[PDB]
């Protein structure tokens, strides 16, 4: 019951008391693991943000990093460090525009990298995780552009210089799946596979269309690198999996996240980051609740919990909050973090009872983005 | 009398006798089975039309007349904008004072003057009981009313619902009559979204009663000569078409090169496109905007010829704000674009589009 | 305020966030940091792209094409902040998509996010 | 009663009927006027901020600046221009500082001048109005640098370019009076009088010592440059008025804003901008309210209006808000401005009823400082 | 919460804004955003200077010497922030003036705000 | 046994026998009416002092003995820093291992060995009682034995209250016996919020009970070579005074040109200041750091020569961090800092504090 700041004040009365000294210092970070999680603040697409480092199990800020406008967060999954895509201009929001890539120490959180864009080529969007991809060696980011034309950009982690533009058909979204290779979401409703050896035109495959036209599948969608697990729901809460562990799309069963009696009882998903993944459980977490087919973008207020293999609904939660987003942590008896943009705060509930357990308040002007390394 | 006139129009429109060895009529160079066009195939192929004494050709496209009504007479605007008129350059106020220069026009009809016309209006026995019923008595014999009166026939013949009658395809989808096919509609959506209804949309914001996709403005595009079509027209190598400019009473300098944005109505039966038919075909013209904003090297190619599309004509006053939209149209938009197009085609027309 | 509710456009007030216009915006409001309903404020500038929503209007019963443009090169507004969907679709159609900052065109190649403007472009269909 | 959002809804409804177009395109502000007030926003120390130009008649935004870390405002009286001084990094709030003055069209809000200003020199603070100050003729900006030592850099607008700094004793402020000499505050009690050249010392001249070492003088005086009338409160509601009318200075009585029973009962002024001057009226307006003596920076519920001439009590308003700030309109029948860092509102008043007449919301942050043009 | 009550220190809880050695801070507690009472969090820079203030420990009844200093280099925190003034002077007193970016001498030259720390150097005299 | 151990090494502390040639005592040098330095002129003014022989000049300047038994003994702590020991570079580690090397050192008391010690000891019939009464009998007979204890007789009297009182203004006003006038109490709070408080006060934070104004740490402070002072030590044109590289085991290139820092207790009254005496005027001292900080062109001219402060001795390793504050000292802050400073004057010095 005694909360983080009070047992501050014991030790630091204990301290004067004892006459104990201490050098005022820069603080390390702890280690990353399991239960960091990140939260972005893409701040209502205000022209600086902030990124919130988070220890998940004292639920406590233990770092933070600022961005530009709507930079795009990723971190290595083995926890060796942390990265995003920024933008900047050279008065606020107007002038001269950089767009850059900073690679960060996990600790320290000082920059270790600051890769130049050339020609200002970033997607500037609502944040989404995918838009921005590193390659499972963590050698490589690469950056979704949407002006001119799409294209995929090519940053080389390991030498600290971009590389080059990847021309690409009408496709969305990053999916790396190897060093050399990522899978996007095309207009037409295929999948196309992106194979880029160091030099030349990039090898696109396309796969087989695999949602119709008037089946609309949603801007967040979890992907776990290392299960090569692409889960993609539609606005009704239908769920898209793809197998891409063998190097190419395999479509695993659809499964449905709601019942047919909930779907027409107006039962539908809605928020930002409408589902989370754990990859050692194979469990999908699904935000949804009751809403008009056009409140997609709003807070939900429950959380479905199926199994992967066989869609069977495992739970359903109560969040008793107005929660936009979701992520868990990859660990055994994970986190479920839930984040709302309105009261700017993170929740944190034990994702087996879905009660909660903890909670990280005044995070920003508008959070919208959890980000969890994948250790295990 | 207003359907009279007209009615005499109607006449004036397809006679041979106001050209000057009776070859041509407007009706020849603005044919009626193709969208009041030029099907004829020249020494520039149909860039540009062979005039009455079978050698001369001009340096410009016949453009279509159907929809020429709507434009409204030359004027400049609050803005500092041109807008309106008649010709590819505006040189003409409206309709009524375009319908003489043809006659006259060297190049085309070759009527060496107004006396000219008079003389074989006057040789038709019904002209002189149209133009008298009409006009009045003894107007054949005044050369300076005869040729006014041809005229005024003429530009209201052009004002009948017969030129404009608002039953394309798109028409019919906006008064709920049917729907889009799915290519059709995102072809609609990319028009009003991208950078095309800047300029072929009447207004900038509202609904138009009776939309022609033009917003009768004049823009510099940065067309390249067309080189055979020039060859032609026998203006000479040295020769530059200064669009606007050449309107009497246009001095400015920032209107040289710009021309009369045209109305995409009956787009899809027209070709070859732009004020010079430099392309042949209508995905040419639609990908032509992608110079200016794609970055591939093939956006700089023109497909129908495998080359660079070639300086402008005139590198000045181009709309690069309009433009330099950032954004690159794909083959899928470009085809969408195409079908949305092709809606716009007056029903009469529906059996040329195969 | 039932954020899930069905959206009830209304035809009186253009600062509110259930102004029958802006039926798809995303962002703020123009009208409340010195523009208007179709006009950007001083010092911004003006994108030339769009995205497009069918919106009903109560009034007249008739719906309408809004193609929402971006008044760009300053820091968000702060003002009137709106999110709206009416028939918003995913990024992959991107012409109905609102998440995207269409501040393309802009003059300067101005890029950062302020406003949004809810001028009618046609009769929907 | 009709609202401006509800009458321009029935604007664009009737111009919709009537099929009338226009064209969108960017807007010109309004022709500054006696009404205009300006409203910046500090935002709580962070690294970019707002100005918000307002017409205090129509109670709307007219228009916005966008600034960098914590800058300076001024706004020439004339109303031909506003400008200030500012501060950017290269990675936000990280990396190569440039401070530079900014001069903008009133109407457009164009910049028609960026300054740059050598070797960071910028005093960075929470904002008082007179670190940064126009001359009377408006050609010359004038900045406080606190450190390496007390400075005062000059920027020539007209010019558009950096001259100097001047080193200047151990003061604060810059209350200019010619276009070339301000008058500081400083430590021992006195003022400084500094005339300068493009080159040279200035010469720099101290009035006689006119306070206790225990009086203490608010960041926030009042002064009204054409009256050359310094307004200079005290913690207590003390206020020292000096008239620099003359370019000398010459002391006036001192008056006591709060009576002998009030600061018995606890009466102190408090806030930010606690003190407003009117110049034809020679009126005083001071943020007053019951208050331990170091709660010296909370809001205040009332503002005090008195006689400069007397120290006659001509009123006290209860505001009915948290008020930090205020200010007045500079013309007949004057607004008073009452500005509310909590509530992110300035609540516009009657100046002589103290009535509320109008509000603007949603003014950033934590705005904080309010200017108005003396243009009369 | 009497936001113009004489301030009431308490020594049980660093977060809050009437902990003891905070009775002339300025901004944001460093505790809040990765750092320590006495410490700067990851990536800021510490800065050398500072403002003093007399802040009474009601724990023992001493009065001990804060000297604030400032973690700098990043935008400001967000996180508990509070504003007190106990004996805080005019900018012309600039060693009990808490309105200036105590940032000078932190390393790289950063001067941004971010938070402050709360540390004793000496007791009261 | 604390007492009389004390009392011995009093008697030891006055005794002129101690040197070669007998003309000098501890006390001729730390000298207890001047706060245990040496007021001696030499070669080189006040700056360095002449050994027993009359002649040798030693190469860095006398400092006081008062308080030096509050330091640490020698030691690295877990930050990498070495904190403590004595000698401005520490080479001795604690009091007792320093209490015997000016015995033995020809520049000063110049005696040839231990035996030549033990022997003077012998010859005085009160160290024989005095000695044999703490320490055994036959203790002066071994010169190992006499040596280690007359240094620890030595030690054992530097830690009486005596040398270090604790009685100066500053600690008066600490107790609440009296206040500080305007502008001590200004120089206080400047020395507690400006640089100063980051190596002249013994903690990083809290509070001190017997607060010296030294962290005991090592810095660089980038002082020049006192020139006549280094002419007369002899050590040549060439010779670098190392500071705590001197010691031995300490191997570490990065300590090149670290000193003590000393303690600022009597101040006021043991000029000339710092390892070399070069400072003449304790207000040149303090502007000193105005180098760092200021953009003057007054802030690099030694007021005391109308010349640039000079080229660091060690240009390497300066304590940059903390010396490049951003913030100048202006005049009425230096008034401020020796104003404070005086106040850390024992109170037996305090009519010192006129001239
Ligand atoms: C020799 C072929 C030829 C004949 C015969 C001809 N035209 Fe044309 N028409 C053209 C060309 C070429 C232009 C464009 C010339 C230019 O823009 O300078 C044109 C332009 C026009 C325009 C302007 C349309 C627009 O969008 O700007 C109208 C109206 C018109 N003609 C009507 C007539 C009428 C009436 C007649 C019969 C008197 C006629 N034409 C005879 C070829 C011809
Ligand atoms: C800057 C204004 C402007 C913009 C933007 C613009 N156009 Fe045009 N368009 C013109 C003008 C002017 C011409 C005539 C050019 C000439 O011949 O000199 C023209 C010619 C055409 C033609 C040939 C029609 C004919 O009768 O010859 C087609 C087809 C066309 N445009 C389609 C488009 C499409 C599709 C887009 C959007 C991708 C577009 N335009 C964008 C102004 C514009
Ligand atoms: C010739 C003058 C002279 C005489 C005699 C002398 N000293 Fe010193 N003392 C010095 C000098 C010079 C230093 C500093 C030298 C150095 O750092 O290498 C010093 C340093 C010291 C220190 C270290 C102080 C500190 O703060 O680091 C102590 C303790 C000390 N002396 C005590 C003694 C004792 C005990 C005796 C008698 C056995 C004595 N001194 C005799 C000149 C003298
Ligand atoms: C970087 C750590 C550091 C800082 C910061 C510092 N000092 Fe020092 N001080 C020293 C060291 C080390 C010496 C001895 C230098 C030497 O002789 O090599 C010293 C010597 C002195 C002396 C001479 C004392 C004597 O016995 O010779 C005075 C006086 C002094 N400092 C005052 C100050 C004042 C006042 C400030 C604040 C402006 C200050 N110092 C800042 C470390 C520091
Ligand atoms: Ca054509
Ligand atoms: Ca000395
Ligand atoms: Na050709
Ligand atoms: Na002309
Ligand atoms: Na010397
Ligand atoms: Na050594």
């Amino acid at each position: 019951q005694e909360t983080q700041g009070q047992a501050a004040a014991r030790a630091a009365a204990a301290d004067l008391a004892a006459g104990q000294d201490d050098e005022p210092r820069i603080l390390e970070a702890p280690a990353p693991d399991a239960r960091r999680v990140y939260v972005n603040d893409p701040a209502h697409f205000a022209a600086v943000t902030q990124q919130f480092v988070i220890d998940g199990e004292a639920g406590r800020v233990i770092g933070m990093i600022d961005g530009g406008f709507l930079p795009n967060p990723v971190v290595a999954d083995d926890g060796s460090f942390i990265a995003h895509a920024s933008t900047v201009f050279s008065r606020i929001a107007r002038g001269e525009r950089t767009d850059y890539v900073e690679v960060f120490d996990p600790v320290t959180l000082l920059p270790t990298a600051d890769i130049e864009l050339p020609d200002a080529p970033r997607f500037l969007v609502g944040t989404y995780p995918w838009m921005t991809s590193l390659t499972p060696d963590g050698k490589t980011l690469l950056f979704y552009q949407f002006s001119p034309a799409p294209a995929v950009g090519v940053v080389d982690l390991e030498g600290k210089a971009f590389k080059r533009m990847l021309d690409v058909p009408d496709c969305y979204h990053i999916f790396p799946t190897a060093p050399d290779t990522f899978f996007m979401h095309c207009r037409d409703g295929s999948l196309a596979k992106v194979a880029f050896g160091t030099e030349g035109t990039p090898e696109i495959t396309h796969t087989e269309v695999f949602h119709p036209e008037d089946e609309f599948l949603i801007n967040h969608p979890a992907y776990s690198q290392k299960a090569g697990r692409l889960v993609w729901p539609t606005y009704t809460g239908k769920i898209h999996q793809i197998d891409l562990s063998s190097g190419d799309a395999k479509f695993l069963p659809a499964v449905e996240a709601l019942t047919e009696a909930e779907r027409a009882d107006g039962w539908r998903p809605g928020g930002w980051q409408q589902v989370a993944y754990h990859r050692a459980l194979d469990r999908i977490y699904l935000l949804v609740d009751q809403r008009d087919e056009w409140r997609h973008k709003t807070a939900s207020r429950f959380v479905v919990v199926l199994d992967a293999k066989t869609g069977e609904r495992l739970a359903k939660f109560e969040m008793g909050h107005e929660i936009d987003s979701i992520n868990v942590s990859q660990d055994e008896k994970p986190l479920l973090y839930a984040l709302s943009t309105g009261d700017k705060t993170l929740y944190i509930h034990d994702a087996e009872s879905g009660e909660e357990l903890r909670s990280v308040n005044q995070l920003g002007h508008g959070p919208q983005v959890i980000t969890t390394a994948d250790m295990g | 009398a207003d359907d009279a006139l007209a009615a005499l129009g109607a006449q004036l429109f397809v006679d041979p006798a106001l050209s000057r060895n009776a070859t041509q009529s407007c009706a020849t160079c603005h044919d009626p089975a193709r969208a009041f066009t030029d099907p004829r195939e020249g020494k520039a192929g149909l860039a540009v039309s062979v005039g009455d004494d079978g050698q001369s050709h001009g340096d410009r496209n016949t453009p279509t007349l159907g929809y020429a009504a709507l434009v409204p007479a030359f004027h400049r605007d609050a803005n500092g904008k041109y807008k309106g008129g008649q010709f590819w350059d505006g040189r003409a106020d409206d309709l009524k004072q375009q319908a003489g220069q043809p006659m006259l026009n060297p190049v085309e009809m070759a009527m060496p003057d107004r006396a000219a016309v008079a003389a074989r209006l006057r040789d038709d026995p019904a002209y002189r009981t149209g133009f008298e019923a009409l006009f009045g008595k003894g107007v054949l014999d005044d050369p300076e009313r005869a040729f006014d009166a041809a005229a005024e026939a003429l530009a209201a013949y052009q004002a009948t619902g017969e030129f404009s009658p608002f039953d394309s395809k798109y028409d019919r989808v906006m008064r709920g009559e049917e729907k889009f096919t799915p290519l059709e509609e995102f072809g609609y959506t990319v028009f009003i979204t991208w950078n095309c209804r800047l300029c072929h949309m009447q207004r900038k914001q509202g609904v138009a009663e009776r939309e022609t996709f033009t917003n009768f403005e004049y823009h510099n595009i940065g067309l390249p000569v067309n080189e055979t079509a020039r060859e032609a027209s026998g203006l000479g190598a040295d020769h530059v078409d200064h669009g606007l400019l050449a309107r009497p009473g246009i001095e400015d300098p920032a209107q040289s090169g710009r021309f009369k944005v045209p109305s995409l109505r009956n787009v899809a039966v027209t070709g070859p496109y732009m004020h010079n038919g430099v392309f042949t075909d209508l995905r040419t013209a639609i990908l032509f905007y992608n110079k200016y904003t794609s970055r591939r090297p093939e956006a700089k190619i023109n497909p129908e010829t495998g080359a660079p599309w070639g300086e402008p004509e005139v590198a000045r006053n181009l709309s690069l704000a309009e433009l330099q939209s950032g954004l690159m149209l794909d083959d899928g938009r470009v085809d969408a674009l195409v079908a949305f197009l092709e809606t716009l085609t007056d029903r009469r027309y529906e059996p040329l589009l195969e | 305020t039932d954020p899930r509710a069905k959206w009830v456009p209304q035809d009186n007030d253009i600062q509110a966030c259930d102004y029958w216009r802006h039926c798809s915006i995303d962002g703020n409001i123009c009208d409340c940091s010195g523009g208007s309903l179709t006009n950007c404020p001083p010092g911004t500038k003006l994108a030339t792209a769009s995205w497009v929503a069918s919106c009903y209007n109560p009034t007249d019963g008739q719906s309408y094409l809004i193609a929402y443009r971006d008044c760009c090169g300053y820091n968000v507004s702060g003002r009137c902040p709106c999110l709206n969907t009416e028939g918003e679709l995913p990024v992959y159609r991107p012409e109905f998509a609102n998440d995207i900052i269409w501040c393309f065109g802009a003059e300067d190649d101005a890029m950062t996010y302020h406003c949004t403007i809810s001028p009618i472009v046609g009769k929907a269909s």
